[PDB]
């Protein structure tokens, strides 16, 4: 059976507040596709030879 | 058929005739008077613009 994820319970209270001391500067990739092959079919040709 | 000859370096068998492309299409020959293989190019076609 898959998992989904490790479980975490927020250490939620009506006054308690979480603050970053500190940072990293992540850089992640994203690749899109924008093209295809341009393609040409003479359809008689195709059908006649 | 219709196309341009050339000789080949097609590795024939001595049982073998011509050689098919995936098109089915005829593409290398024997010549039944002097046994050498000949590649078969289709004539040279494409678009008028
Ligand atoms: C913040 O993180 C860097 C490493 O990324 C560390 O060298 C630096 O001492 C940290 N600064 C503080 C305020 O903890
Ligand atoms: C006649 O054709 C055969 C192949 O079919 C070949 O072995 C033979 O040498 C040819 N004879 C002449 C005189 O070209």
């Amino acid at each position: 059976t898959m998992s989904l994820g490790a479980e975490n319970s927020v250490a939620y209270s009506n006054n308690s507040i979480a603050i970053p001391t500190n940072f990293t500067i992540s850089v992640t990739t994203e690749i899109l596709p924008v093209s295809m092959t341009k393609t040409s079919v003479d359809c008689t040709m195709y059908i006649c030879g | 058929g219709t196309g341009v000859l050339t000789e080949s370096n097609k590795k024939f068998l001595p049982f073998q005739q011509f050689g098919r492309d995936i098109a089915d299409t005829t593409d290398a020959v024997r010549d039944p008077q002097t046994l050498e293989i000949l590649d078969i190019t289709p004539c040279s076609f494409g678009g008028v613009s």
